[PDB]
DNA sequence: TTACTGTGGGAAAGA
DNA sequence: AATCTTTCCCACAGT
């Protein structure tokens, strides 16, 4: 199955 | 009594008049022993959505200026467990219950939550229940593998929370708010956890079915917004340390497990919290099989559920409470011709309800609380020139009708189901 | 300087 | 046997 979702990348510490 | 026409004003204007109440909770709760309290976490909470709530307040306002602030209580369906008061854009109001617990004096394997709503003037809105919650003695420790209830299957919902030395006061919850994942002190996200597959990134990805095991690559996806974290690998934690033993792949992720999420590109980088912000934290190695993490990188995972109710007092505002709301599971269409019956399954069917295939009502009977056999109205009598645009599909050409249950009171409960004229 | 209170983890017994 | 659940108990880090 396939899913779509904008990826949110967390910043770095 | 609901007239054919007032229905049309509602079906056309669903979101203007429809009151929606949603109760979010976890599927499991840890029992408390002796005189202790282990609070349900994440805290069961209630969202009041829809503009119908503003119009409900308007009605009660007018009504009581001839004869204010709405309060709610929540309990676990036991008479020695005190009920607790709930403190309060599409969202009208919000409250969470942070200090619910269940004691070992209660012997039930399962319980549910019951929230009751009143206005300050004292008119009861009514009582609403959550889904089944299973009592557990302690997070499971099984290394292998029957039950399955405590496992986490791909494509189901989870909350993720974070304790800090099990003491400052605080607990924080994974929650997306304005396009960003954060760690909220009051609200929690229900996320869909996916077992990521193969084809390396990003927006569009493949998923497998199956239970989630430690060592698996996983995708966390927000219910509400559709926003996802980067693909992550789930690891068990054992106080402040990430475990990495190959054998962990045999270990199912389970309710209330302490766990961590390592970046795929970088083994030492973990999903981590700093106050309310979500960040990438770099751990320090202890071992080929062991990492030292900050407290903010140790999460607790639990399956969650939701109970949604929808109603609108379509005629006047009603004297009786709108509870108990019925809920409809599925449809069953047996036989053919005109005399063919359609049955409904669910909960809290009362004798005082009629099935509305659209704007027209229909012949209904009543078997019991969880069953309701009824006739289908002749295809002709369902659309005309006041209904037609909302009733005929703009793609197939076939007629598809929204099903409703309506109380004689005048309150309609939109089922969420629409019937497809194919049979 | 003790009393008290959730929370996680370990001890013992039970299954 | 070995392993995992249930119940009881206490340390920890706050008020
Ligand atoms: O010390 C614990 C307490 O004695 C408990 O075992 C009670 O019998 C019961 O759970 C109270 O409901
Ligand atoms: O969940 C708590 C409940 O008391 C249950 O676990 C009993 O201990 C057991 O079901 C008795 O048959």
């Amino acid at each position: 199955r396939m899913i779509n979702a904008s990826v949110w990348m967390p910043p770095m510490e | 009594s609901l007239t054919s026409d007032r229905m049309i004003d509602f079906l056309s204007n669903k979101e203007k008049y429809e009151c929606v109440i949603s109760i979010f909770h976890a599927k499991v709760a840890q029992k408390s022993y002796g005189n202790e309290k282990r609070f349900f976490c994440p805290p069961p909470c209630i969202y009041l959505i829809g503009q119908g709530w503003k119009l409900k307040k308007d009605r009660v306002a007018q009504l009581y200026k001839t004869l204010t602030e709405l309060v709610a209580y929540i309990g676990i369906g036991s008479d020695t467990s005190e009920r607790q008061q709930l403190d309060f854009p599409n969202i009208y109001d919000y409250c969470a219950a942070k200090t619910l617990y269940i004691s070992d004096s209660d012997k039930r394997k399962y319980f549910d939550l019951n929230a009751q709503f009143f206005y300050g003037c004292g008119m009861e809105i009514g009582g609403f229940v959550s889904q089944r919650i299973k009592v557990i003695s302690k997070p499971s420790k099984k290394k292998q593998s029957d039950c399955k209830y405590l496992c986490i299957a791909s494509g189901t919902k989870v909350a993720l929370f974070n304790r800090l030395r099990s003491q400052t006061v605080s607990t924080r919850y994974l929650h997306v708010e304005g396009n960003a994942f954060h760690a909220s002190s009051t609200k929690w996200g229900a996320f869909t956890i996916h077992l990521f597959d193969d084809e390396q990134e990003t927006d569009n990805f493949a998923v497998r079915d199956g239970f989630v095991y430690y060592g698996s690559v996983v995708k966390l996806v927000d219910s509400v917004t559709g926003i996802a974290l980067p693909r992550l690998r789930i690891r068990k934690v054992d106080k402040q340390q990430v475990i990495l033993d190959a054998s962990c792949s045999e270990e199912p992720v389970s309710q209330l497990h302490k766990c961590a999420f390592q970046m795929i590109d970088n083994e030492l980088v973990y999903l981590c919290l700093s106050h309310d912000k979500i960040i990438q934290h770099q751990a320090t190695a202890i071992n080929e099989h062991r990492h030292q993490i900050n407290d903010g990188a140790a999460w607790t995972i639990i399956s969650t559920d939701k109970a949604e109710y929808r109603f609108f007092e379509a005629m006047g505002q009603v004297a009786n409470p709108i509870s108990p709301c019925p809920v409809v599971g599925s449809l069953e269409v047996d036989g053919h011709g005109e005399a063919s019956r359609v049955e409904l399954h669910g909960r809290d069917f009362k004798p005082n309800l009629k099935v509305w295939f659209g704007a027209t009502p229909v012949e209904t009977t009543f078997r019991s609380e969880e069953s309701l056999h009824c006739s289908i109205p002749p295809v002709s009598q369902v659309r005309n020139e006041q209904t037609h645009w909302m009733f005929t599909n703009r793609t197939t050409g076939d007629v598809e009708v929204p099903i409703s249950l309506v109380r004689d009171d005048g309150v309609v409960y939109s089922s969420g189901l629409t019937f497809s004229y194919k049979s």
